[PDB]
């Protein structure tokens, strides 16, 4: 038994950084003493750019190829394919990816902060709820001192469907007293296709203002 | 100095050359085709330009060089130019989404926004025609 | 063919005092056989089978076994065995109480600001965090009555920066609910929550 | 009356019989064992009762009939009685979690809370001694 994955670029990389990449991730549920051959191909037959393996903490090999794509190329509807030459499945793997074509909706941003819990005076947890957007592709970021907090620092759920047509995520961010006793304002950013202008919706959030 | 020289298989009109390609292509695949033919998808700017194309336009429908950077919400020709001339069919653009960040031309020459992954049997390229020194 | 086995809901266990576990297996000649057995070798109660066809030509069949309250808490290991014509070597799933450190959940509950073009509806949010183990039951309340499970949606427990876990729950609400009685309770049943295995936060739409 | 009669392989003390089982078992598997033997996990109530048991306790450690309903936080003997007599080893119960909702007895006769999924090599059962008329 064995699966593989191919992930669209990050709204951030695409719309803002303007250098989107897709990644083909293959999870091997038991690695054999051979190589894996991740091959890239465009549905047009145009040349793919040059693309960019790890032992997991349970003896499973996880190898990921990061192919950088064209900004315009992607947005216009180019289909990208991942062909993985595996030594254990009778034939190959054909994972394929393209721009999700249908309705738009701009995301709703909400940022809160947790009330004080006794014995944790030095830290608080800020929540952000980003909802009613579509398609599911969205990038979520936290800001301070008008520089962006690194990715590890917070944790954002996989987009789930809402009761209606939208999608929603929550982002959770623990902050030290040092941080909010410098500038007591933290911005929750969401880069989404439908968000205008400049593909951005953001809320600002204060620990007891 | 007169401009009407076209390379073979290109039909001229005023100062541009026009190629009317055929084959099931998506919009972006329609885009590629014209680059490889050293032109670009068509950019319609004059009602006269539209009249000329309407008479060569596939009745199945054609792909034209109109779409948006998304980071817009506004349509723009593949040459970079804005929309001065428009030939919108009734009800169209249904855009704001929908969808349908790509503009297609019906048999009637009328424009309508259809999805980009949608496949159509024809597309129209253009390029600048070349000219001839005076004597 | 994968196979799965889920612990009871802390609500069934701690409050309802009638916990159930479920063996879920995600298809041809359906001679499927879900077998139940205790690691002690003691007799298991009678379980509830139901097979269902999914909206992609996959069969999803689940067996729900009811367990002893005390017996579960005290550490009994329950097992699920499956034998089948389209299966090579029988799948054997086991479940037991997660035996580890405990931490009671921190509950916080919000109602979302008014959105332009959406007057008669709001969205309530509930963050439950810093608890362990991950097993946790989330519920929403209104006028003595517990809101139906479909009404809200709660995330799979993710690890926190520290040692605990966190879940979020999301709840869309009508004007007639809050104008009637503008109080909505977010309730957590968790193992470590004292007294009587409950933590809850009350939240009002514009209090 | 006089009560000191025990069924075979059971050791007597005061008005009760005690079985010192041996075998790798978890706390609840150790509880089962005692049921099958028509007794229950041991419930210690007097310093003399503990002193008796200390002499027969395996070095490896032993399972005793003390735990909680969780819907407590407070330990209770499998016979239903609360804790009147206690023989906690120092810094124990480490409970309040941790976890360790089950109590074991050391070689020393001292008690310590250990996790219930841990497997120990001995357990002690009890039952009421029978009487000679
Ligand atoms: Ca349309
Ligand atoms: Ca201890």
């Amino acid at each position: 038994g064995v699966s593989a994955y191919l992930s669209r670029p990050s709204p951030f990389d695409l719309f803002i950084r303007k250098s989107p990449t897709i990644t083909c991730l293959v999870v091997d549920l038991a690695p054999s003493k051979g190589t894996v051959q991740l091959t890239w191909s465009r549905a047009s037959g145009k040349p793919v750019q040059h693309s960019t393996e790890e032992k997991q903490r349970n003896g499973t090999l996880t190898v990921t190829s990061t192919l950088p794509v064209g900004t315009r190329d992607w947005i216009e509807g180019e289909t990208y394919q991942c062909r993985v030459t595996h030594p254990h499945l009778p034939r190959a793997l054909m994972r394929s990816t393209t721009k999700t074509s249908g309705p738009r909706a701009a995301p709703e941003v909400y940022a809160f902060a947790t009330p004080e819990w006794p014995g944790s005076r030095d830290k608080r947890t800020l929540a952000c709820l980003i909802q009613n957007f579509m398609p599911e592709d969205i990038s979520v970021q936290w800001l301070h001192n008008e520089v962006q907090l690194p990715d590890a620092r917070h944790s954002t759920t996989q987009p789930r469907k809402t009761k209606g047509s939208g999608f929603f995520v929550f982002s959770r961010l623990e902050v030290t007293r040092a941080e909010w006793e410098q500038k007591d304002e933290f911005i929750c950013r969401a880069v989404h296709e439908a968000a205008s202008p400049s593909q951005t919706v953001q809320r600002a959030v204060s620990v007891n203002p | 100095f007169v401009c009407n020289t076209c390379p073979e298989k290109w039909i001229n009109f005023q100062r541009k050359c026009y190629y009317f390609g055929k084959g099931t292509k998506q919009w972006v695949h329609a885009r590629y085709a014209c680059d490889d033919m050293e032109g670009q998808l068509v950019s319609i700017h004059s009602p006269e330009e539209q009249d000329f194309l309407t008479k060569h336009a596939s009745h199945t429908g054609s792909w034209i060089g109109l779409r948006n950077l998304d980071l817009k919400g506004e349509f723009i020709w593949v040459d970079g130019s804005h929309v001065d001339y428009s030939n919108w069919a009734p009800g169209e653009p249904t855009s704001r989404s929908q969808g349908e960040d790509c503009v297609m031309m019906r048999g009637s020459g009328r424009w309508n926004d259809a999805f980009c992954d949608r496949k159509l049997g024809a597309w129209v390229c253009d390029r600048l025609a070349t000219c001839t020194p005076p004597a």
